[PDB]
Formats: C-alpha cells, sequence, structure tokens
C-alpha cells in the first residue's frame, strides 16, 4: 500500500518529496519524478513549507 | 515455516517462525542468530516499516518470504545536509552529536576534511564544538555545506 520512491537499497518505499531513504539513508533516484499529483501528509508539507521559508529570508 | 531475513551487508538470516508470531518475536529471533538488539532493528516487507506489536499474518507474510533488515541507532535521526552543487546527503546523527561529528560523517560521502567544511542553518554557520541539541536541530532538518577552498 505505500506510495513513493522504493529505495533499491532497502526496498523500503518512501515519500516521493524526501532526498534520502528514511530507513537506510540512500539517495532517492535520480530518474524518480515526484508526481505533480502527490499530496504530501502533515508532517512532509510541514517540513517542505519550512524549506519554503528559508528561501524567501 | 522457514522466512529469510535480508540484510544490506549482503548477508542471509534463516529464520524459523509461525504466522502468528509478532514482529518482536522475529527481532527476539534475529537477536538470538546475529547479537542485534531488537530496538536497533528496522524490519521491512512490501515496503512498509514493520511494527512490533503486529503478526507476519498481519503483513500477509507467508512462507518463504524474505524481509530486508535496516540497522539504526536507538536514539537516532536522520538530518539532511544539501550542498551547493544540489547533491542531497542524508545522515543518521543524534542530538548530542557535535557539528564536528556531523562534519565527519560528510568527510565520509563527499571525501572533504572538516576543517574545509562549513555548515549554514537558519541563516547562521554553525559551530564546530556544539551540538545538534544546541542549535535545536530536529529530525529531518536540512542544513547547508559550503566548501572551504584554497586560493
Ligand atoms: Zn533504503
Amino acid at each position: 500500500m505505500p506510495v513513493g520512491w522504493q529505495c533499491p537499497g532497502c526496498t523500503f518505499i518512501n515519500k516521493p518529496t524526501r532526498p534520502g531513504c528514511e530507513m537506510c539513508c540512500r539517495a532517492r533516484p535520480e530518474t524518480y519524478q515526484i508526481p505533480a499529483s502527490y499530496q504530501p501528509d502533515e508532517e512532509e508539507r510541514a517540513r517542505l513549507a519550512g524549506e519554503e521559508e528559508a528561501l524567501r529570508q | 515455516m522457514q522466512i529469510f531475513v535480508k540484510t544490506l551487508t549482503g548477508k542471509t538470516i534463516t529464520l524459523e517462525v509461525e504466522p502468528s508470531d509478532t514482529i518482536e518475536n522475529v527481532k527476539a529471533k534475529i537477536q538470538d542468530k546475529e547479537g542485534i538488539p531488537p530496538d536497533q532493528q528496522r524490519l521491512i516487507f512490501a515496503g512498509k516499516q514493520l511494527e512490533d506489536g503486529r503478526t507476519l499474518s498481519d503483513y500477509n507474510i507467508q512462507k518463504e518470504s524474505t524481509l530486508h533488515l535496516v540497522l539504526r541507532l536507538r536514539g537516532g535521526m536522520q538530518i539532511f545536509v544539501k550542498t551547493l552543487t544540489g547533491k542531497t546527503i542524508t545522515l543518521e546523527v543524534e542530538p548530542s552529536d557535535t557539528i564536528e561529528n556531523v562534519k565527519a560523517k560528510i568527510q565520509d560521502k563527499e571525501g572533504i576534511p572538516p576543517d574545509q567544511q562549513r555548515l549554514i542553518f537558519a541563516g547562521k554557520q554553525l559551530e564546530d564544538g556544539r551540538t545538534l541539541s544546541d542549535y535545536n536541530i530536529q529530525k529531518e532538518s536540512t542544513l547547508h555545506l559550503v566548501l572551504r577552498l584554497r586560493g
């Protein structure tokens, strides 16, 4: 049932927008495309919003 | 019935289990074989992190299934380090790690000596002898690495 990018190292399926594997730290495959239709959970949305906050400052 | 647990380090562990065994029981069997404390074990199947109170049957894990094992520090967390080349590295750290400790981990990935690394967070260059905890750097925080290049 998970949705996202499979880490080819450990097979954990990661949130599309996470840059590295939540389990084993391996980097997201460069070929995976974040879907435009992905709707992140509140924690991940807030994380990204934080990053977006930093840029404007 | 038999199930197999594949580690990152290549190795495959063979276990004897029943569909009714809990994830906890499985981790205990891995500890019996490999010495690994269950609190350091992350088991993965069908792309999911398995929860301790569930059973193999709960996850529809059948005879001769392969589970993947990743080891993680009991009190650890991850942070991201973004480089000016756009590479993002993901590191396992703990609140107690000093910036110097973090640099040592970056050197493993980037091959850059700590004395040539600067880390920026929240607009501020971080100081070597202070901890992530001191800076209120929490799980999934992004730090920015800048290289000090001679000349
Ligand atoms: Zn992984």
